[PDB]
């Protein structure tokens, strides 16, 4: 309920301010680790809340490749966690293959239904 | 071995020996619970007070 | 019968999950393998590692509340002696 | 709340029926009724406690029909609808000294002493008050304390001023038994008296309890063992991917 | 096809504790929706089975408890079973909503599922106040006052509520037998509630605890939470075994067992534990009408939460700022469990007016910016640019 | 899609009062189970409002009905609406019952409904008797020793039972405060076998008063048997309304306003009117073994009704012999309601016994022997040969 | 939700009747029709035919009870009075 829209408003003003971005992303990436996600195996595009129509619609666009691997580590993930225990070392998400695989998927269809709410709304002058 | 052909094969035979099986436990394991419970306490029940009133 | 809206859960075969393939799943069966075989070396050594993760969310939250009311508790049992009676008479007034 | 009005903090006492596998001592609640009728049966009801619960548990079958025959009851009115009096059986409660709520504070100075059946379930601190309130009085009370006309101090009274006076003074009751009684002799065998007439299934509470702590924990030991059975083949599940040919 | 899916009544039996797919990876905080199922049945077997031995007139209210603990056979098990089962009500509820507060089971689309459980939450601390009253002691009398003269705050239909509730002019025999046919009454609006709430549950399933669909990975309930549940039974069956057997007046007040007698307070009049941390926050309220809002308004705030979690992830698992302010509001529950029990002194009097502000700025100021902080710091620690 | 169908509560109401299809061609008895929905409540809830003010001990139970009916706003409202209307639940109960033995109801695929009829019907004679004796009068008393001294009468068990019924050894305190908590219960248990009830009925639908297939032409619930129903709700209200204020004490006996006295008894024992019938079944047989059994075998003759039916017709509407010895049935189950008053005297003793084999060989040979003949004739007189 | 049986009831679109074609159904609204248009002429005609035919069926039921009823009533109280005390005499014992 938060709308990703507005979060790469916030999100990009503060990675093009130098000193924001110095200060603040060295925090980011020591919430990153803490959260450990990673360790479960798991980037983050996994953990979105997928019981919304703007997030279920970003799930069919998703292309056939991309979506086996993310219904391979869910199940990996709730393997390990009935199990009560944590990937090996050799199996974490690393830093580099954490990327944001469903953030332009999301983001342009919540600009599009954003579009629909602003388009049924409109009071045309004469 | 041959345990499970004659008790644990047939369910009329493995829940009847569950029943006959609490039918000792309970005879056994209150009176095993009782005789030590006053063993514990030997000299506070009325049954020694009653003795000591000679 | 009638029918009902969308829900985000179906049922056996029709889950409503992401379509899977390529995943394969293998199992053994439980009378076949010993059951509680690693009872220790994960009360030991497993449950260290989650105690060392998830504590110090549950002792700063109960550490900051913890010396909260004992620095209050002993301190409303200054203002009732006799020592702290002068102290007292202008707190309530 | 000051500490004076609060009451002092009544210790900790070695209590014979402490711990979870301990019963009363049946031969300290039989000297613990005498103390009970030769000095607070005076100004004290016991108004709950039937006199045949005192058979078996600390006096027999004949003791307690020679007890309850010293009172009187009121029977059913006779053939010409006169009242009359019958004495007692096994199945009456034993009487208060009192008839009314207004005789008990006439003669105690306004106060109304308690009925004594749930005296240390309803005290803060059990019988470890009821033991420390009758042996507390002190000789005289602390400096500058000025107690009203007709108040006892005692600390372990919340609030410092009692109106029961010092009632336990050594060798007032003589034992069927030759027991010393001293005050705190006699104070330890009311407090387990007490006990037993608040709590007269403390014998049996406790050995119940031995029964389903022992049942109810090795239906937990053997209640692990099953659900660690049946949920093997899901704790070592293995799953392997290799994705698939994209050409599809 | 199979019996148990051909028949009209087994069909919702193997829907509901049979067939059900539950997620494969919830924890055993997944188990107190099992115990408060079994703890609402032991407070209507030992009822029923105690109420064959009460009588609710004034007079003979707390005279009839006693004839049950002393008179009839198992009558110490069946009232202890049932004070102290009823103290066991409210900390396995209390654990049940505090999962649902840290795992997200909150947020859409199971918010329809939230407000059944703060229905039946308040279902039952009703039911825990009018079955405290029926034991008419000191501190039942003189908490059935206190309560009900609160009412008597509300803008001029305050004193007519007051003396329609009491049925005369004080807590008397109209009130307690009143308190007792209503206290009958509402576990079988419980009963028919709970209902109501594992509808609104099997529409969607459990949540489990990473917060991520679990539509891929579902086992049935039979023989595999079934017997899941059955550990922390007997584990219930335990610790319930040990308050009832061998320490069965702990939970309870002293005073309690002193009779009725409207003519004399108590020192500290107190209701029992579980309704003390809105007892802390209704006292801390300077004022009268607002007390009774603010007191009511401390579950009601439980409604907000579905709107405003505003974290795009489900459940405190992977957060670490919204883990520490869980347990900040946890450790702040108890604390205000514990000014509600102290007598209304300096320096309570402050603390019960923070911590009551740190309930009340959890719902609505901790949580929808620290789950917004959180969301930006999620997007900025992978997306480089 | 709509609202009232995407929602899980309302979906219940939905597929339930508004969208159901029913038989366009249902008369006026369909009416009889709404009715006894309402007439359930109207027990219910002068149940409660009437519980507020009853004490249940032995010493206050008729001086706290007696309290209700002169010291209550409107307590004589309440007395006479709920011993009446309990009397009205039995008079539109017997015309449920007897509806779905006209019209064939009971045959499959509703067999399943059925049977939690007889399952209803047992708890509901069970409640108004349990009800009955908690006004403790002089027939109440006498109802209770005459009824619960039946069951000394099983071999060897006899007596503990009976004593473990009446918690003593003669109808006393605990007999009558155990008869309430318990009284008040099984309703309760009435209200959950009643929505297991309409769970039975909803899979297959209502039958029609024709007995074909009424797939066909199916009109809704909403604005059509809401409004078939509003009728009789209103006649319903009318028709107790003049057996409440107009003439309440019609019905009941007379020396129930007599105080119970175990000293004194009356001039001839007599259950309340309904179970009259069954009060002459159990008189009947000159044995008390036999009697018990007999007497609780009439309610469960009913069961094997689906399996005795031999037509291949479903009820008797298009039947000349199957329904005039359907008016006999119901016109010797009067009769039975009839020797249940009289005493125990020449002749209705041959009359009690004759009119008890009618009740027996109704269902066991009169309608299997009856529509095999009524299979043949419909046969013959069609078919050329 | 899981699947339930066969049924011999559906819903509004697929009830499970045999399928039927060419019945038409013409029906004008109640706010163009008189209702109570023959509240007479059907509460004495019609209703004469419907007890024409079902009266035979509940007047024998209750015109072979109702006389067996009252011939025995009759001869209770023939028993229980003064001249009927040298009957009662041999078959009550
Ligand atoms: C006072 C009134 C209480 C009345 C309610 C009675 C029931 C209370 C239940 C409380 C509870 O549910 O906490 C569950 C907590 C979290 O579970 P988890 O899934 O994260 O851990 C997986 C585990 O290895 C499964 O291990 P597994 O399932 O293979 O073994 C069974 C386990 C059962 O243990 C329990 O049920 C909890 C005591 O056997 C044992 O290890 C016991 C050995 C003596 O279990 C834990 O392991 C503890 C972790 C820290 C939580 C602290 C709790 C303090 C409140
Ligand atoms: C509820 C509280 C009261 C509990 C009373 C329990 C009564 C005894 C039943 C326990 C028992 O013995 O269970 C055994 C049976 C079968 O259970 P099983 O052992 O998993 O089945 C294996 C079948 N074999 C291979 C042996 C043929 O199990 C059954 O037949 C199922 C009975 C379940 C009762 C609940
Ligand atoms: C009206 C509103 C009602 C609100 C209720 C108020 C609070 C009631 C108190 C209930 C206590 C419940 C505690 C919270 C239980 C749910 C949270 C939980 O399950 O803890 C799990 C947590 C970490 O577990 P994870 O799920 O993150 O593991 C995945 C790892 N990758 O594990 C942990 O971090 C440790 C868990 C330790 C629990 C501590 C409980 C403290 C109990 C209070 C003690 C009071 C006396 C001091
Ligand atoms: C073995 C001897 C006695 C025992 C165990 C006993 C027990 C008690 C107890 C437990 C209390 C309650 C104190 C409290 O509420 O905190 C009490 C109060 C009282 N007792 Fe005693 N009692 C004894 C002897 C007596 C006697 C002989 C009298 C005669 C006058 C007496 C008069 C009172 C009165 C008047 C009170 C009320 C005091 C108050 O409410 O302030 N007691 N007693
Ligand atoms: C969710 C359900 C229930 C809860 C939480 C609950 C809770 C309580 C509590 C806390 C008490 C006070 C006990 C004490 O302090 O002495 C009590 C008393 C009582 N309850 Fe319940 N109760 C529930 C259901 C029922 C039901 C269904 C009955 C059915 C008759 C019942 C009958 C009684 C009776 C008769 C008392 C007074 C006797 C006594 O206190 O032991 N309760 N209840
Ligand atoms: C008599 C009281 C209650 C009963 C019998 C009950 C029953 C259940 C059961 C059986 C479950 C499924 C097991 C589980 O998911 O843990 C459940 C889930 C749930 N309950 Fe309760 N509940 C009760 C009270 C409450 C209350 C008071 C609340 C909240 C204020 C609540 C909120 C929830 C939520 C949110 C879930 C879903 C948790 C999830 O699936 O992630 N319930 N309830
Ligand atoms: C199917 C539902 C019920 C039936 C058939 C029923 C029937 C009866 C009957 C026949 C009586 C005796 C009336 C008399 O002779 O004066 C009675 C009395 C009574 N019933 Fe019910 N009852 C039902 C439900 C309830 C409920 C739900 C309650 C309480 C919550 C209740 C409470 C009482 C009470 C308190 C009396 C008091 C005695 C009196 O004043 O008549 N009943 N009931
Ligand atoms: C509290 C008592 C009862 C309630 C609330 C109740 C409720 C209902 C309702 C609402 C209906 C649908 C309306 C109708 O078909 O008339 C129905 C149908 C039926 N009921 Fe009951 N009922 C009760 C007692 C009984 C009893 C005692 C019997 C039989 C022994 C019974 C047998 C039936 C049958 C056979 C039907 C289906 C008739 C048909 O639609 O063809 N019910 N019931
Ligand atoms: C098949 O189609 C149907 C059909 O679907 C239905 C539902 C019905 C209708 C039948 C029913 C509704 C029967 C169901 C009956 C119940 C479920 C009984 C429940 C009744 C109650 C009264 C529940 C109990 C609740 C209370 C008593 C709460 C009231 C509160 C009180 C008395 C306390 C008041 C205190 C204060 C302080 C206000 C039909 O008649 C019907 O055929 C047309
Ligand atoms: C989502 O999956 C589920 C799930 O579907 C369910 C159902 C449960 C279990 C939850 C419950 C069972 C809660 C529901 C609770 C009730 C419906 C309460 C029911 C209790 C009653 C109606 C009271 C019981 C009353 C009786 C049994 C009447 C008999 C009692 C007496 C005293 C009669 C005495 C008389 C004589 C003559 C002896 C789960 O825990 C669960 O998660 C695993
Ligand atoms: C619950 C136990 C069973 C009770 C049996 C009662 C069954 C009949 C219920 C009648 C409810 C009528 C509502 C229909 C409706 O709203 O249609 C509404 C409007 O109807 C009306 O205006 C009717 C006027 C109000 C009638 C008031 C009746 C109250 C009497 C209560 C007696 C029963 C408790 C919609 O009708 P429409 O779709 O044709 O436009
Ligand atoms: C608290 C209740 C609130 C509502 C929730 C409803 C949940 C009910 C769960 C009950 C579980 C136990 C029910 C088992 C009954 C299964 C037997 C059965 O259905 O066979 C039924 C017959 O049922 C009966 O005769 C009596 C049922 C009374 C049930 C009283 C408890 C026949 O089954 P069948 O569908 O094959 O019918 C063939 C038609 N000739
Ligand atoms: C034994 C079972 C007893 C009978 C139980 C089943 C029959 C119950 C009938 C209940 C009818 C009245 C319920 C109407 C409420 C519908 C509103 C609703 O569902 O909105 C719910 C929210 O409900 C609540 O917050 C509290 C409901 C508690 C109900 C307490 C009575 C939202 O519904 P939804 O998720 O479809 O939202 C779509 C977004 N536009
Ligand atoms: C029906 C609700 C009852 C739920 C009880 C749960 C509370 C646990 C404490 C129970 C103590 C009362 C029993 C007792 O005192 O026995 C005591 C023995 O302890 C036990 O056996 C406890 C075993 C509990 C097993 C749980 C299975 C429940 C199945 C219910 C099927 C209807 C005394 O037994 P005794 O009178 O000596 O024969």
């Amino acid at each position: 309920p938060q709308s990703f829209t507005s979060i790469a408003r916030i999100g990009d003003y503060i990675l093009k301010s130098p000193v924001l971005s110095k200060l603040c992303v060295p925090v980011a990436n020591q919430f990153i680790n803490l959260a450990g996600y990673k360790k479960l195996g798991l980037k983050f595009d996994d953990l979105i809340a997928e019981e919304n129509p703007i997030m279920q619609t970003a799930l069919r666009r998703l292309p056939e490749d991309e979506s086996y691997a993310r219904a391979y580590r869910i199940i990996r993930a709730h393997q390990t966690e009935l199990t009560h225990h944590l990937l090996p070392r050799n199996e974490w998400i690393k830093a580099q293959e954490d990327v944001p695989y469903l953030l332009p998927y999301i983001l342009e269809a919540e600009a599009a239904a954003k579009e629909k709410d602003e388009l049924d709304n409109i009071e045309v002058s004469k | 071995s041959s345990l499970y052909k004659t008790f644990f094969k047939r369910n009329a035979v493995f829940v009847g020996t569950i029943f006959a099986g609490a039918f000792v436990f309970q005879t056994v394991f209150d009176t095993a619970i009782t005789s030590w419970y006053e063993n514990h306490n030997k000299g506070k029940l009325w049954k020694d007070v009653k003795a000591r009133i000679a | 019968g009638p029918p009902s809206g969308k829900t985000y859960m179906g049922w056996w075969g029709h889950m409503g999950g992401p379509k899977q393939k390529g995943i394969t799943s293998y199992a053994v069966s439980p009378y076949a393998q010993k059951p509680l075989q690693g009872i220790f070396h994960n009360a030991v050594f497993n449950s260290f590692r989650r105690f060392k993760s998830q504590f110090l969310y549950v002792l700063i939250p109960a550490g900051i509340y913890w010396y909260w009311w004992k620095n209050g508790n002993e301190y409303n049992e200054f203002l009732y002696s006799k020592a702290g009676r002068e102290e007292l008479e202008r707190v309530n007034v | 709340m000051t500490a004076a009005e609060h009451g002092l903090h009544a210790p900790a006492y070695a209590w014979s029926h402490n711990g979870p596998f301990e019963t009363f001592d049946h031969a300290s609640i039989r000297r613990g009724y005498q103390v009970y009728r030769e000095v607070c049966a005076a100004c004290h009801s016991l108004d709950r406690v039937a006199w045949r619960t005192l058979v078996g548990v600390s006096h027999t079958n004949e003791e307690v029909r020679n007890m309850a025959e010293e009172f009187e009851y009121d029977d059913e009115p006779d053939e010409q609808g006169n009242p009359k009096k019958r004495p007692g059986k096994l199945s009456d409660y034993i009487p208060g000294p009192y008839p009314n709520e207004q005789a008990a504070r006439a003669a105690n100075q306004g106060a109304l002493p308690p009925d004594l059946s749930l005296i240390v379930k309803a005290r803060h601190g059990g019988c470890d008050y009821i033991f420390s309130l009758l042996t507390g009085y002190p000789d005289e009370p602390p400096a500058g304390v000025a107690l009203p006309p007709g108040s006892n101090y005692n600390p372990y009274f919340p609030g410092g001023s009692i109106a029961m006076a010092r009632v336990l003074f050594d060798d007032m009751v003589e034992y069927e038994d030759g027991t010393p009684a001293t005050t705190s002799q006699m104070a330890k065998d009311v407090t387990t008296f007490l006990n037993w007439c608040a709590e007269p299934e403390h014998d049996e509470r406790k050995r119940l309890g031995l029964k389903t702590v022992i049942i109810l924990s090795s239906l937990y030991l053997l209640s692990i063992w099953v659900k660690k059975f049946k949920w093997a083949g899901i704790k070592t599940r293995k799953f392997v991917f290799n994705p698939p040919k994209p050409r599809k | 096809m199979a019996f148990r899916k051909s028949n009209v009544y087994l069909s919702l039996v193997n829907s509901y504790i049979i067939d059900s797919p539950q997620p494969s990876s919830i924890n055993y905080w997944w188990n107190m929706g099992s115990l408060l199922g079994l703890c609402l049945v032991i407070q209507i077997v030992t009822g029923i089975f105690m109420a064959m031995h009460y009588s609710s007139n004034i007079e003979l209210a707390f005279s009839s408890v006693e004839h049950i603990m002393r008179d009839v056979h198992n009558g110490y098990i069946l009232r202890y079973l049932h004070a102290n089962g009823a103290s066991f009500f409210f900390m396995v509820m209390f654990m049940h909503m505090a999962k649902g507060l840290y795992y997200g089971s909150y947020r859409s689309p199971r918010v329809t599922l939230w407000n059944v459980g703060v229905i039946i939450f308040i279902l039952t601390i009703a039911t825990a106040f009018l079955g405290y009253c029926c034991v008419y002691g000191q501190m039942s009398h003189w908490g059935a006052t206190v309560i009900t003269n609160l009412f008597s705050a509300i803008p001029f239909v305050g004193n007519d509520i007051v003396s329609w509730l009491w049925g005369g002019f004080s807590v008397s025999n109209p009130t307690i037998q009143r308190f007792f046919a209503l206290h009958y009454l509402v576990p079988f609006i419980i009963a028919a509630m709970v209902i109501m709430h594992l509808m609104a549950l099997h529409i969607h399933g459990s949540s489990n605890p990473l917060g991520i669909t679990g539509n891929l990975d579902r086992i049935p309930m039979h023989s595999y939470f079934i017997f899941k549940d059955l550990v922390t039974v007997f584990l219930f069956m335990l610790i319930l075994a040990l308050f009832v057997f061998y320490s069965p007046n702990t939970l309870g007040h002293p005073d309690n067992y002193i009779p009725g007698n409207p003519l004399v307070t108590p020192a500290s009049i107190v209701p029992e534990w579980y309704l003390l941390p809105f007892y802390a926050i209704l006292r801390s309220i300077p004022d009268k009408l607002l007390g009774v809002i603010t007191m009511f308004a401390a579950i009601l705030v439980l409604l907000v939460l579905p709107f405003t979690d505003r974290s795009v992830v489900r459940g405190n698992t992977f957060k670490v700022l919204s883990k520490f302010f869980f347990f900040i509001f946890v450790f702040n529950f108890v604390l205000l469990g514990q000014i509600g029990a102290c007598h209304v002194e300096v320096p309570y009097v402050l603390m019960g007016q923070i911590a009551t502000f740190i309930y009340f700025a959890y719902f609505l100021i901790i949580v929808p910016v620290i789950s917004t902080i959180e969301n930006v710091l999620f997007y900025i620690g992978r997306v480089n640019k």
